[PDB]
RNA sequence: AACGAGACUCUGGCAUGCUAACUAGUUACGCGACCCCCGAGCGGUCGGCGUCCCCCAACUUCUUAGAGGGACAAGUGGCGUUCAGCCACCCGAGAUUGAGCAAUAACAGGUCUGUGAUGCCCUUAGAUGUCGGGGCUGCACGCGCGCUACACUGACUGGCUCAGCGUGUGCCUACCCUACGCCGGCAGGCGCGGGUAACCCGUUGAACCCCAUUCGUGAUGGGGAUCGGGGAUUGCAAUUAUU
């Protein structure tokens, strides 16, 4: 198990909601595509990573205003 | 018009391609009849599909399997979870849905790698053991 | 004239050319800024082309010295006559040429000059010409006869992971005076993240970046417009 | 029937009583002296163990693309406690499989063909599946 | 029967559980009924996952012990089909409900351990599971034909259906019954 | 005449063998002298497994060593004059080549 | 803010999707040949068994190796400040398949017998630099790493039947892996041929295991230590026994 994420992940999950509010949905894939065009993420597994946790954000913000 | 489709299974490096063919009964393997296949006390084992599902579902085609790889044991296996895709995909493409899903319900309750492969293979070692695990004994004095 | 050798055999004689020659070359080349070589078979010819920074020295006056190092090789390895050319080069960037920088850092030591100050005036060159950070570690005696370390850090560095193969270089160098040797390593850190040569590539080594364009406009209100 | 259907366990055992009753098979004249491979540390308790050899011989020849003095007994070769030693395999005889093999050749059931190796005579291949029938006729296929 | 497999000739109906505690890990017959004990290879990876695999599997896997006897599952299987053979001529039974009678005969009903006090031995009576007892009764009953038969002149078949029977019938003249007595006897004293 | 020529291609480097012998598909292709694809081979593994310790002392421990090589051919089969003609420019690395008269 | 952790690299596990193959296969016939009626029939044909024949056949499932996709705590139910996360379940390959790389500072750790790396000291013609012979194997004893055993879940003798990582002469200076034929109980000898290697050895026709005889609870036929005699191979030479 483990596999808590790293700040790597949260800070740029943060700024790529910021900016790119309106492409997303709140399916995976569609989340992940966006990613990949609005930004590089340099390797594969990193890129599955920050689309979960862009999608996980997401969730949250359709509620009350997150804090970060 | 020629009727046929190929399958194969695996379990630890052990091939079996079991294709179907059109034609009536015969189950053979490397052209040699199925009940002398040989440890010759897991006979019940390659059978159990056949015997399970009855021998009306082995009346519209000719399975003949070629296998390679694996030892002695490893090879039923393969074979039994060949010739189990095999008469299924047949239904899969020449007759409807609902004949098939029915087979399928039926494999895989007692589901013991017919339809599925294990993915485990042997571990690689490293030095300081004769094993992957174990180890070279320790003294202190 | 034949035949000829397996293919696994193939490439370990190549990597032996490859080696020897790179050594040959820095017992000799030491004093004229060497950086290393790159070999090019090619259609009925062989090429040697013998980087160093300062290709004055090497060539000499009247092209003495190149006509050595042919004339040598042809001999050495027992080459078809006439078939060796060699051929020179200079490098531009000189700070990212760590081999050169350590052996440089060598004769200035062994020139007779303190140690701390040396190791400055190699570093911030090495820092000006490009790079995140930079090394420097003197292994000896000095001041007693008992040895002891001396580290001069600066910038960026990384030492775990693949990105070590790619975005540093390492040299190791001995030098000798009059008690026992001294030990000089460099190790340097190269910068290229936004393109070329390309020569490491683009993603950043040990936290990986999310490059990051922006666009954000709307003005949108409802019209036809036709064309 | 072909050899394939049947076992083989009562192939031989069938096949090695046929030759020795039609006067076939002229025999080396050591064969009561014959340790028969250098893994082993003893001679056959059986006392017609040539008869059974030849039988094991010519069925490999049916299967197989043939081959010679050699390959024959890699086939039959096992394994060798070297007592203290640990354990390895190694060959076995030689010049039995020679005597065998050029036996078999006088009666013409073998020939040397091209390849590297003998094979079966057409003769030799009508005789092994006429009685691989008589094995179905006798206890019931 | 020809929906659920029987053992290749043994009836897995007609057999019964006759405990309420100890069911739910014995099983044989729900649907886990098979031709032959074996396995892909699946049987442990979570703690529930060993509890679902057959009684006579479990049996066959806990029979093949002590160094020389190791990876030879099918030579192991050869002593099960004489032992059933052997169990219904003897007595004349479902075989099965023999065996089910013998790990339920043979499962301790109290257990002691160790406490640590004044780094002396003091010992505590505590109860176990009935996991623990299955577990346990597979391993008492394997051990004494695997005892009896290191110079005997009886075959370790011949010597396993003797030990389910005086099981499955308490009589004290297996290792089992004996040994599950003298736990039991211990946890009295120290409690 | 129109002879079956093969040029062999070996490396030990994916992308520097790889589009290298894309090049000599295309220039062929593109004259239609009716290439043949390429036909991968087994990548061999070299090993080498040795003490990582010189002066044996301390926890005995080793090192894992490989070179991977590659090859890879592409038939031809067209007059020998165009292909060597072609064959022998327009290589960047330093990747092998050897042509063939004939094997078909 | 930086280094280590993670990220990364390699490897395993998921592709009837993509890319393409007589130094890789399969299928399909064309087949003609062999084989037995073995099954309907008659032996032909239809079906079955492998091999030769295979192509200007068809294909790439199997084999091979490249480009890509796929797994993210993604979805659901509990739990947590409802945050960071944790537990169960569906789908299924479950968020851990195994390795490589690895910080700061330190040790009077090991290595001058790896180094034409190196300080100082010593020795240097009656040499610490070359040939011949002997020794590192010498035993009343102490300890460590292992190997083979104490049997019937076995040994013995026949019979059946399955694999993978590799490696190989043309190199160092004289040397490889072996098929096939012949001779010998065996070790081995001898005659020919192939292999720069997905091409030849090798469709690696391995062991445990599997099937049938024999032995019978006996330091036994379990165990194979010790030891006598004889035969071969390597080498310039085999004694303190090379194998």
């Amino acid at each position: 198990m483990g596999r808590v994420r790293t700040k790597t992940v949260k800070k740029a999950a943060r700024v790529i909601i910021e900016k790119y509010y309106t492409r997303l949905g709140n399916d995976f894939h569609t989340n992940k595509r966006v990613c990949e065009e609005i930004a590089i993420i340099p390797s594969k597994k990193l890129r599955n990573k920050i689309a979960g946790y862009v999608t996980h954000l997401m969730k949250r913000i359709q509620r009350g205003p997150v804090r970060g | 018009p020629l009727q046929s489709v190929q399958v194969f299974g695996r379990k630890k490096t052990a091939t079996a391609v079991a294709h179907c063919k059109r034609g009536n009964g015969l189950i053979k393997v490397n052209g040699r009849p199925l009940e002398m296949i040989e440890p010759r006390t897991l006979q019940y084992k390659l059978l159990e599909p056949v015997l399970l599902l009855g021998k009306e579902r082995f009346a519209g085609v000719d399975i003949r399997v070629r296998v390679k790889g694996g030892g002695h044991v490893a090879q039923i296996y393969a074979i039994r979870q060949s010739i189990s895709k095999a008469l299924v995909a047949y239904y899969q493409k020449y007759v409807d849905e609902a004949s098939k899903k029915e087979i399928k319900d039926i494999l895989i309750q007692y589901d013991r790698t017919l339809l599925v492969a294990d993915p485990r293979r042997c571990e690689s070692k490293k030095f300081g053991g004769p094993g992957a695990r174990a180890r070279y004994q320790k003294s202190y004095r | 004239m034949a035949v000829q050798i397996s293919k696994k055999r193939k490439f370990v004689a190549d990597g032996i050319f490859k080696a020897e020659l790179n050594e040959f070359l820095t017992r000799e080349l030491a004093e004229d800024g060497y950086s290393g070589v790159e070999v090019r078979v090619t259609p009925t010819r062989t090429e040697i082309i013998i980087l160093a920074t300062r290709t004055q020295n090497v060539l000499g006056e009247k092209g003495r010295r190149i006509r050595e190092l042919t004339a040598v090789v042809q001999k050495r390895f027992g080459f078809p006559e006439g078939s060796v050319e060699l051929y020179a080069e200079k490098v531009a960037t000189r700070g990212l040429c760590a081999i050169a920088q350590a052996e440089s850092l060598r004769y200035k030591l062994l020139g007779g000059l303190a140690v701390r100050r040396a190791c400055y005036g190699v570093l911030r060159f090495i820092m000006e010409s490009g790079a995140k950070g930079c090394e420097v570690v003197v292994s000896g005696k000095l001041r007693g006869q008992r040895a002891k370390s001396m580290k001069f850090v600066d910038g960026l560095m990384i030492h775990s992971g693949d990105p070590v193969n790619y975005y540093v270089d390492t040299a190791v160098r001995h030098v000798l005076l009059r008690q026992g040797v001294l030990g000089i390593k460099v190790k340097i850190m190269l910068p290229w993240d936004p393109s070329g040569k390309i020569g490491p590539k683009k993603p950043l080594p040990d936290h990986v970046s999310i490059v990051e364009p922006k666009d954000e406009i709307l003005p949108t209100t409802p019209i036809s417009e036709q064309k | 029937v072909t050899v394939k259907d049947v076992n083989q366990q009562e192939f031989v055992r069938a096949l090695a009583a046929f030759l020795k009753k039609s006067g076939k098979l002229k025999v080396p004249e050591w064969v009561d002296t014959v340790k028969l491979a250098k893994h082993k540390e003893l001679a056959p308790y059986d006392e017609n163990w040539f008869y059974t050899r030849a039988a094991s011989t010519a069925r490999h020849l049916y299967l197989r693309g043939g081959a010679g003095v050699g390959s024959m007994t890699k086939i039959y070769g096992g394994r060798q406690r070297n007592g203290v030693m640990p354990s390895h395999f190694s060959r076995g005889s030689k010049s039995v499989a020679r005597r065998v093999l050029q036996a078999l050749e006088g009666l013409k059931m073998v020939e040397k063909d091209q390849d590297w190796g003998r094979k079966l005579t057409p003769q030799g291949q009508r005789d092994l599946d006429r009685i691989a029938g008589q094995v179905a006729a006798a206890k019931k296929k | 029967t020809p929906d659920i497999k029987l053992f290749g000739k043994w009836s897995t109906d007609d057999v019964q559980i006759n405990d309420i505690s100890l069911q739910d890990y014995i099983a044989v017959k729900e649907k886990y009924a098979k031709y032959l004990p074996h396995s892909a290879g699946r049987y442990a990876a979570k703690r529930f996952r060993k509890a679902q695999c057959p009684i006579v599997e479990r049996l066959t896997n806990s029979m093949m012990m002590h160094g020389r006897n190791n990876g030879k599952k099918l030579m192991t299987v050869r002593i099960v089909k004489h032992a059933f053979e052997i169990i219904h001529l003897l007595t004349g039974e479902n075989p099965l409900q023999v065996l089910v009678n013998a790990i339920i005969n043979s499962g301790p009903r109290e257990d002691s351990t160790r406490i640590g006090r004044a780094g002396t031995v003091r010992r505590q009576a505590v109860d176990v599971s009935p996991l623990r007892r299955v577990n346990q009764a597979i391993w008492l009953l394997c051990t004494g034909a695997r005892e009896a038969a290191f110079r005997n002149i009886k075959t370790i078949a011949e010597c396993l259906a003797d030990e389910l029977i005086n099981a499955a019938k308490g009589s004290s003249n297996s290792y089992a019954i004996k040994k599950k007595d003298e736990l039991e006897r211990v946890a009295k004293s120290n409690r | 005449a129109i002879h079956r020529i093969r040029i062999t291609l070996t490396s030990r480097n994916v992308k520097s063998l790889e589009k290298v012998c894309a090049d000599l598909i295309r220039g062929a292709k593109e004259k239609n002298l009716k290439v043949k694809g390429p036909v991968r081979m087994p990548t061999k593994t070299l090993r080498i497994t040795t003490r990582k310790t010189p002066c044996g002392e301390g926890s005995k421990t080793w090192d894992r060593f490989q070179m991977r090589i590659h090859k890879r051919l592409i038939d031809l089969h067209s007059p020998s004059e165009i292909v060597k003609q072609i064959t022998s420019i327009s290589i960047e690395p330093g990747v092998e080549v050897e042509v063939t008269i004939a094997d078909a």
